[PDB]
C-alpha cells in the first residue's frame, strides 16, 4: 500500500502528459512475463527500486533487464529483508534503509 | 564450493582498453553460472524402487538398474585451470609488486622535492642567482643568446 | 456539439490533454516561484 | 603525488582479475558437474516410468 | 457502434472548421506580409549590392564560423522548419569535416527544437517570439546586437532562410556574412575611396542587421503561404474524411434499426 499509492497516483500523472520519465520507467516496471508469478515481498522491493528514482538513470531498453538481475542477486542474497518483508507487512525505517542500501549498492554494481 | 565475493565496481576500473571484450565476455559468462548453479539442486532426488520394485512386471530389470546405477561412477571433471590462472595472478602480482615499488622511488623523490619549494627564502632576501636554483625555468639562455638582454627583444 | 475533439478520445484529443496539461503544469511551477 | 597513489590504490585491485577467472572456472565445473547427474537420473528413470507405462 | 460514429464525425467536423478558419486567416496574414515584402526586398537587396559589385568572394582557409538558421515559433507550416534545419546539419557537417568550427544560433523556437537535440553544444544563441507579430526592423536590430555582444570571433557566416516565390512554393537560401578581415583584405576593395578599418567595421555591423532583416521578411512571407496551403489540405482531408465517416453512419444506423426491428419481431412471433 505504502509505495502503491505513490506509484498509483505516478502513474497517473504520466498518463495524463502522454514527470515523464518516471512514468515510462513504471510502466516498463509493470510488464511482466508469462507464468512468472512474483512475491508480493519482491514486489514491494521492485515497485520501490523504481519508484524512489534509482531507476530514472537507464534507458527502459534494459529495464527488465535490470529488474531480472536485480531480483536474482536480491533472492541470492538478501532473504532476510525479504522475511522481514513477509513478516512485518510493513517497510519500516529499518527495512527501508537496508533497501536503499541493496538498491545503491546494486545500481553500482549494474 | 568455495565461491569468493567480487567489488564489480573494483572489476570494472583495473581492466586495461585492449582486452574489455576479454573482461566483459568473462562477466557474461559469471552471471549465466551463478543463476543456472542455483536454479537446480546439487543432487537430483534419488528415485525410489519401492514404487518400481513391485510395480514394473520385469525380473532382474528393476535391482540390475538400481545396481548399474549405483556401481556408475559420473566422472567429475578435474580442474586442471586453476593452478594454470593462478600461475599468471602470481607473476602478475610479482610484475606490480615492483611497480609499486618503483613508484615509492618517484614518491619519496616529490616529497623531498616539494618541502624545498616550501621552504624556499623570503623573495625579498632572494637573488637571481637564487632564482634560477629554483625555478629552473628562469635561468636565462646564455648557450641560444650570447649577448645582452639574453633573450629575444619580444620576451623582453 | 463542442469539446467533440476532447469527448471522442482518440489522437487529437489526447494530444489536447497533453499540451493544455503541460502548458498548465509549467504555468504551475512558475506560478509557484513568485509565492 | 597523489595522482601516484591512486595508482597503488587501482593496483592494489589487481587481483579480482584473478579472482573472477577462479569463480567463474570454478562453477563452471559444477555446473557440468550437476547437469551430469541428471542427464543419468533424468535417462535411468525415463528407461524405469517406460517399463512402467507400457 | 452509433455512439462511436457519433463522436468522431463530431470530432473531425470540429477539426474541419478550426482548420478552414485557420486557413483563411494564415491567408489574410500573407497577403500584408507579402504586400510588405516589396518594400522590404529593395531595401534588403540594395543592402548586398555592394558585397557581388565590388565581387567579395571570402577566405576558405579561416575556421571558426557562424550559421543563422531563420523560421518562426508556430508550426502547421509544412517543410518551413523542415528545411532549415535540413540544410542547417546538412552543411555543419560538411564544415566540420574540413575543421572549420561551427557554432549556430537559432531564429524561432521551431528551428531550436529541432537541432537542440543533435547539435546543442554548438549553438551560440536562440531566441523568441519570431511569428506571432510580422516581424520589424526592431526584431532585426536586437538580433544584431546579441551576434555582437557574444564574444564569438566569427571569421565567415551564412543565414539561411526561406525564399518566397510564389503561394504554391518557396525555395531555402543560405546568403553569406563577410567579417570585416575578409572585406578589409579584399583586393577589389581597393576602389573605395576614403575607407579604414573602422568605417567598414560600422558598415558590416549595419549590414548584419539588413541581412537579418531581408530574411525575416522573406521567412515570413514564405510561412504564411505554406501554412495557408497545409491548413488548406487538412480542411481538405477533414472534409474527404467526414464524406466516408458519414456513409459508414448511415449505414451502422439503418442496421441498428433493423436490427431492433428483428429483435421486437423475433419477440412477437414466438408468443
Amino acid at each position: 500500500k505504502q509505495v502503491a499509492g505513490t506509484m498509483k497516483l505516478e502513474l497517473a500523472q504520466y498518463r495524463e502528459v502522454a514527470l515523464l520519465s518516471r512514468g515510462v520507467r513504471l510502466t516498463e516496471l509493470l510488464k511482466q512475463g508469462q507464468y512468472s508469478p512474483m512475491a508480493i515481498e519482491e514486489q514491494v522491493a521492485v515497485i520501490y527500486a523504481g519508484v524512489r528514482g534509482y531507476l530514472d538513470k537507464l534507458e527502459p531498453s534494459k529495464i527488465t533487464k535490470f529488474e531480472n538481475a536485480f531480483l536474482s542477486h536480491v533472492v541470492s542474497q538478501h532473504q532476510a529483508l525479504l522475511g522481514t518483508i513477509r513478516a512485518d507487512g510493513k517497510i519500516s525505517e529499518q527495512s527501508d534503509a537496508k533497501l536503499k542500501e541493496i538498491v545503491t549498492n546494486f545500481l553500482a554494481g549494474f | 564450493l568455495a565461491l569468493k565475493t567480487i567489488d564489480w565496481v573494483a572489476f570494472a576500473e583495473i581492466i586495461p582498453q585492449n582486452q574489455k571484450a576479454i573482461a566483459s565476455s568473462l562477466k557474461s559468462w559469471n552471471e549465466t553460472l551463478t543463476s543456472r548453479l542455483a536454479a537446480l539442486p546439487e543432487n537430483p532426488p534419488a528415485i525410489d524402487w519401492a514404487y518400481y520394485k513391485a510395480n514394473v512386471a520385469k525380473a532382474g530389470l528393476v535391482d540390475d538398474f538400481e545396481k548399474k546405477f549405483n556401481a556408475l561412477k559420473v566422472p567429475v571433471p578435474e580442474d586442471k585451470y586453476t593452478a594454470q590462472v593462478d600461475a599468471e595472478e602470481k607473476e602478475d602480482v610479482k610484475s606490480c609488486a615492483e611497480w609499486v615499488s618503483l613508484s615509492k622511488a618517484r614518491i619519496v623523490e616529490y616529497e623531498k622535492e616539494m618541502e624545498k619549494m616550501k621552504n624556499l627564502i623570503p623573495f625579498d632576501q632572494m637573488t637571481i642567482e637564487d632564482l634560477n636554483e629554483a625555478f629552473p625555468e628562469t635561468k636565462l639562455d646564455k648557450k641560444k643568446y650570447p649577448y645582452w638582454p639574453h633573450q629575444p627583444i619580444e620576451n623582453l | 456539439g463542442a469539446g467533440s475533439i476532447r469527448e471522442a478520445g482518440g489522437a487529437f484529443g489526447k494530444r489536447e490533454q497533453a499540451e493544455e496539461e503541460r502548458y498548465f503544469r509549467a504555468q504551475s511551477r512558475e506560478q509557484l516561484a513568485a509565492l | 603525488i597523489d595522482t601516484e597513489k591512486s595508482q597503488q590504490a587501482l593496483v592494489q585491485k589487481r587481483h579480482y582479475l584473478f579472482d573472477v577467472q577462479r569463480n567463474n572456472i570454478a562453477m563452471a565445473l559444477e555446473v557440468t558437474y550437476r547437469e551430469r547427474l541428471y542427464r543419468v537420473y533424468k535417462e535411468v528413470k525415463n528407461r524405469l516410468d517406460y517399463h512402467i507405462s507400457v | 457502434t452509433l455512439k462511436d460514429i457519433t463522436r468522431r464525425l463530431k470530432s473531425i467536423k470540429n477539426i474541419q472548421k478550426i482548420t478552414k478558419s485557420m486557413k483563411m486567416v494564415a491567408a489574410a496574414k500573407y497577403a500584408r506580409a507579402e504586400r510588405e515584402l516589396k518594400p522590404a526586398r529593395i531595401y534588403g537587396l540594395g543592402s548586398l549590392a555592394l558585397y557581388e559589385k565590388a565581387d567579395i568572394k571570402g577566405p576558405e582557409d579561416k575556421k571558426k564560423h557562424l550559421l543563422i538558421g531563420v523560421s518562426s515559433d508556430r508550426g502547421l507550416c509544412g517543410a518551413i522548419h523542415s528545411s532549415i534545419a535540413k540544410q542547417m546539419k546538412s552543411e555543419v557537417a560538411t564544415l566540420t569535416a574540413a575543421g572549420k568550427e561551427v557554432m549556430l544560433v537559432g531564429i524561432g523556437d521551431k528551428i531550436r527544437g529541432i537541432l537542440y537535440r543533435t547539435h546543442s553544444d554548438q549553438f551560440l544563441v536562440a531566441f523568441k517570439e519570431v511569428g506571432r507579430k510580422p516581424p520589424t526592423f526592431g526584431d532585426a536590430s536586437v538580433i544584431a546586437l546579441e551576434l555582437l555582444n557574444s564574444g564569438y570571433e566569427f571569421d565567415e557566416g551564412s543565414i539561411i532562410f526561406n525564399k518566397f516565390r510564389s503561394v504554391i512554393s518557396y525555395k531555402t537560401e543560405e546568403k553569406p556574412i563577410f567579417s570585416l578581415n575578409t572585406v578589409a583584405s579584399a583586393d577589389s576593395m581597393s576602389i573605395y575611396d576614403d575607407i579604414d578599418a573602422d568605417v567598414l567595421q560600422n558598415y558590416q555591423e549595419y549590414n548584419l542587421a539588413n541581412i537579418i532583416y531581408y530574411s525575416l521578411k522573406e521567412s515570413t512571407t514564405s510561412e504564411q503561404s505554406a501554412r495557408m496551403t497545409a491548413m488548406d489540405n487538412a480542411s481538405k482531408n477533414a472534409s474527404e474524411m467526414i464524406d466516408k465517416l458519414t456513409l459508414t453512419f448511415n449505414r451502422t444506423r439503418q442496421a441498428v434499426i433493423t436490427k431492433e426491428l428483428i429483435e421486437i419481431i423475433s419477440g412477437a412471433a414466438a408468443l
